[PDB]
């Protein structure tokens, strides 16, 4: 029936087909995270008492310790969430190498100018993004605290440049620009102006105008071993059965086993020949292991012309016959349905390495 | 597939479809034109022998 | 084959990869094309003679000394001295690991020195 | 508490060829019997680096610093115990200090007052003279980073003519994370630098996140008036450039070639 | 390049490489074919030689 489907006919002729591959399916799953670790204090960055503006924005590095953004996620307390490099339904489970939060606040007009490749006021001189980038902006209306009916000016902001900055380039000078042919000299002179200037936000100003408290999530990753994941599940280290496995985020399917590779103590991921993934040391143990996929191969119909019996043989084709779940092995691979005999005929169906078939009484 | 979400993983995926389809039509392509040369080279043996 | 090659054996890529048409199976059927190609080059260039011939144990050629090109009988082969310093003058599971299969030949190295030496014995 | 010394024998610089030294691992991966290419920061081979002297004969002067450094000394009892980083030097930008103490290292970013010539002050009055800790600086107010990690000594004593320590450093700054690399070898020579290819084990790559520009070396130091051991100490400048390195089957790094010398 | 953003102008570029590379690609297999066969009528002067 296979042959039939794949030749797209009701009859068939003598020979050997080829036919749709066989591989051996996983069993169980191994999702070994690094050790327990303290809880990481977003709730301390997001929770802070003070903001500081946008040209002074606070950069707060997070690493080693265990973080949780379902709850970040399903909380109503924040106005927007973009994830641009990942999704934060499966942002759980991943491992990264460091986290790097950055907070300050916006006018409500220009936040969407922290997206990625955006021309602004606040793109150009104070803040900006590359455009490869894998966080997160949330930003938070922040309208009853911040806004003040007094007047709370000490939020400034970059009005202009003499040239635009390299992403993640704080800068701090307040030096006197000078847009005109004239040198710029003193405090003050003609076409000399404060480089900064403060906004206006007031509890009775409206939507557009009122500030937000707006953080960045960024993070990298393949670049050292795991800091942060979070759930851990640490199940088992089953060897030569075919699993699935996730040791620091990096999923895969196969057996393991003990190797006897020479890593030195700042060595794992192997790349012994190409560019697959070779032999890994576990987190929470060390201990090297090696990684082999599944057995695998793709099968062949050897059959008569249909005209004359229905009766087939398959050749499993470099596989050993142990592992295949009247067996007889060649060269070529484990070949079922017939039976091998001491006597040579001529070639009827060309097996291979030797061997042929044929149908007899 | 681990990183991303369903319907925006589909276009990172076609740029590597795309690519490796590419290279395998080219090694086919490649594999031909060699075969047709050996197959020249095996029967100017044949007529020698 | 593609569907292993391309895809990292996943439902997604795969169902993705169904909708660019029949392009698997006419890769599929060039390769067939080619190694069925290679072993009917191989049959036709060796199978020149219709029964395999013997050399009689005697070796009175009129003072022609043939050891060095006829069967070896001291080893585990039949391949001659010439055969046997050519084949000593003349990695592979990476490739099989992304679903790139080699297959073996039809005719192995003994039916081929069968032959050859079939050759040089109707010949002498 | 510091004092400026003068006892200093006035040597111009010495030129050396840096014949090979100077290759490690730029990847956390392991590989075998792989001819991998790779670009990075490295120190080109066949370049002059700069022979210093450090024993009358007091050389410490002050070094740039750009795409990091590679520091190699040969020396007896290991007089030289720290080195000093940043751009201004004077509590004015965050300043990084690695001195090495005999128990084990320290690793301050911190906000550094240093004296004009910060030379390591006398080793037997920490403490003893009712003295206390360092001081080459003048007060440490602000601290970002603090760390303590097993020390360097590496035959920390003897005096001898033909002394086998040597020990090598590179320094590199990327992404705000200051890269130490380091290894020891016991060679059996003087001067010059063996004509031999070694590699190099990462030691730990620490946050910074700072601005460095300038590089001086601390070395133990009555201040007119010492006793120390022979040593010597080389600087070398890194550059961009590509490479292929050949590992083994144990997975050292047991080849490398340039890929922009001559054309062979 | 002077009439875009350098953000946005990826995909007018990557579209006219992935032209260029068609081209090319079709240039070298025509020519291997054309090259063929004049080793073809190579190979039968020099046996009329
Ligand atoms: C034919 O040639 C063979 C090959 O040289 C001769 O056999 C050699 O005889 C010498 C005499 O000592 C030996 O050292 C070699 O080892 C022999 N070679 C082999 C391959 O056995 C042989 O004598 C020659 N004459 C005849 C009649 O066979
Ligand atoms: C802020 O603090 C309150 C009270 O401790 C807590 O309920 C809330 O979850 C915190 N949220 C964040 C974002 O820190
Ligand atoms: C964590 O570390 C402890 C102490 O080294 C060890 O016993 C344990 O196996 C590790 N892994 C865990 C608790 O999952
Ligand atoms: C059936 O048809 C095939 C045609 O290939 C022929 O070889 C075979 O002998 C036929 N068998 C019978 C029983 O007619
Ligand atoms: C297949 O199994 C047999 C049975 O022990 C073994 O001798 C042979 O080496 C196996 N083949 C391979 C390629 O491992
Ligand atoms: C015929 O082949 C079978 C299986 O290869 C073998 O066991 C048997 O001994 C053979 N018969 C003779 C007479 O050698
Ligand atoms: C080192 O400098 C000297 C003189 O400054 C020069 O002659 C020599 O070529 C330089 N070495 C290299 C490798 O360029
Ligand atoms: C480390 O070295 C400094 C400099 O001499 C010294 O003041 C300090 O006491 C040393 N640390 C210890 C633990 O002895
Ligand atoms: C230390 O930090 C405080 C508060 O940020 C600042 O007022 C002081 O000037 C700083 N001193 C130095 C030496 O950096
Ligand atoms: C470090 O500070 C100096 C001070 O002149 C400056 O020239 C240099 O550009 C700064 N380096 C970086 C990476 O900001
Ligand atoms: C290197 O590997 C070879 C073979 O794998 C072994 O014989 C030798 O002892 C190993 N040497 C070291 C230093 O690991």
């Amino acid at each position: 029936s296979e042959t039939k489907c794949t030749l797209k006919s009701f009859t068939v002729e003598k020979g050997i087909y080829q036919t749709s591959n066989f591989r051996v399916q996983p069993t169980e799953s191994i999702v070994r995270f690094p050790n327990i670790t303290n809880l990481c204090p977003f709730g301390e960055v997001f929770n802070a008492t003070r903001f500081a503006s946008v040209y002074a924005w606070n950069r707060k590095r997070i690493s080693n310790c265990v973080a949780d953004y379902s709850v970040l996620y399903n909380s109503a307390s924040f106005s927007t969430f973009k994830c641009y490099g990942v999704s934060p339904t499966k942002l759980n489970d991943l491992c990264f190498t460091n986290v790097y939060a950055d907070s300050f606040v916006i006018r409500g007009d220009e936040v969407r100018q922290i997206a990625p490749g955006q021309t602004g006021k606040i793109a150009d001189y104070n803040y900006k993004l590359p455009d490869d980038f894998t966080g997160c902006v949330i930003a938070w209306n922040s309208n009853n605290l911040d806004s003040k009916v007094g007047g709370n000016y000490n939020y400034r902001y970059r009005l202009f440049r003499k040239s635009n900055l390299k992403p993640f380039e704080r800068d701090i000078s307040t030096e006197i620009y000078q847009a005109g042919s004239k040198p710029c000299n003193g405090v003050e002179g003609f076409n000399c102006y404060f480089p900064l200037q403060s906004y206006g936000f007031q509890p009775t100003n409206g939507v557009g105008y009122q500030p937000y408290r707006v953080v960045v999530l960024s993070f990298e990753l393949l670049h050292a071993p795991a800091t942060v994941c979070g759930p851990k599940k640490s199940t088992n280290l089953v060897k030569n059965k075919c699993v699935n496995f996730n040791f620091n985020g990096l999923t895969g399917t196969g057996v393991l086993t003990e190797s006897n590779k020479k890593f030195l103590p700042f060595q794992q991921f192997g790349r012994d020949i190409a560019d697959t993934t070779d032999a890994v040391r576990d987190p929470q143990t060390l201990e090297i292991l090696d990684i082999t996929p599944c057995s695998f191969g793709g099968v062949s119909v050897i059959t008569p012309g249909t005209n004359t019996s229905n009766q087939v043989a398959v050749l499993y084709q470099g596989v050993n016959c142990t592992e295949v779940p009247n067996v007889f092995q060649t060269r070529a691979g484990c070949l079922i349905g017939a039976e091998h005999v001491n006597n040579s005929y001529e070639c009827d169906i060309p097996i291979g390495a030797g061997i042929c078939a044929s149908y007899q009484t | 597939l681990s990183r991303l979400d369903p319907p925006e993983a589909e276009v990172q995926i076609d740029r590597l479809i795309t690519g490796r389809l590419q290279s395998l039509q080219t090694y086919v392509t490649q594999q031909l034109i060699r075969a047709a040369e050996i197959r020249a080279s095996a029967n100017l043996a044949a007529t020698k022998m | 084959d593609c569907t292993m090659y391309i895809c990292g054996d996943s439902t997604e890529c795969s169902n993705l990869l169904l909708q660019y048409g029949s392009f698997c199976t006419q890769l599929n059927r060039a390769l067939t094309g080619i190694a069925v190609e290679q072993d009917k080059n191989t049959q036709e260039v060796f199978a020149q003679v219709k029964q395999i011939y013997k050399t009689p144990p005697i070796k009175d050629f009129g003072g022609f000394n043939f050891s060095q090109i006829l069967p070896d009988p001291s080893k585990p082969s039949k391949r001659s001295f010439i055969e046997d310093l050519l084949f000593n003058k003349v990695l592979i599971c990476a490739q099989k690991f992304n679903g790139l299969t080699v297959l073996p030949p039809l005719l192995t190295d003994e039916m081929i020195a069968q032959y050859t030496s079939a050759l040089l014995a109707g010949t002498i | 508490q510091c004092v400026n010394l003068r006892t200093r024998t006035q040597l111009p610089p010495a030129y050396t060829n840096s014949f090979t030294r100077g290759v490690y691992y730029p990847d956390k991966v392991f590989r075998s019997s792989v001819l991998h290419s790779t670009q990075d920061l490295f120190l080109p081979f066949f370049s002059n680096v700069t022979w210093f002297h450090a024993i009358k004969r007091f050389d410490n002067p002050v070094l740039p610093f750009n795409d990091g450094v590679y520091f190699a000394s040969t020396e007896k009892s290991n007089i030289i115990r720290g080195w000093i980083f940043g751009t201004t030097l004077d509590s004015k930008t965050q300043s990084l200090l690695i001195v090495n103490n005999a128990t084990n290292v320290v690793i301050k970013v911190c906000e550094f007052q240093f004296c004009n010539d910060p030379f390591l002050g006398v080793y037997y009055h920490k403490n003893n003279k009712s003295w206390m800790e360092s001081g080459v600086y003048s007060s440490a107010n602000n601290c970002t980073f603090e760390y303590v990690s097993q020390p360097f000594l590496m035959d920390l004593e003897g005096k001898q003519g033909n002394f086998k320590n040597l020990r090598e450093f590179v320094f590199k700054n990327i992404d705000g994370y200051f890269k130490i690399y380091s290894k020891h070898t016991p060679i059996n020579l003087v001067r010059d630098l063996p004509q031999g290819f070694s590699a190099l084990e990462p030691l730990v790559d620490l946050p910074i996140g700072i601005n460095i520009t300038r590089f001086q070396t601390l070395l133990a130091l009555s201040s007119s008036g010492w006793t120390a051991g022979a040593a010597a100490y080389y600087v070398g400048y890194l550059q961009p450039r590509t490479f292929l390195l050949k590992y083994n089957e144990n997975g050292t790094i047991t080849d490398a070639v340039d890929c922009a010398l001559d054309p062979l």
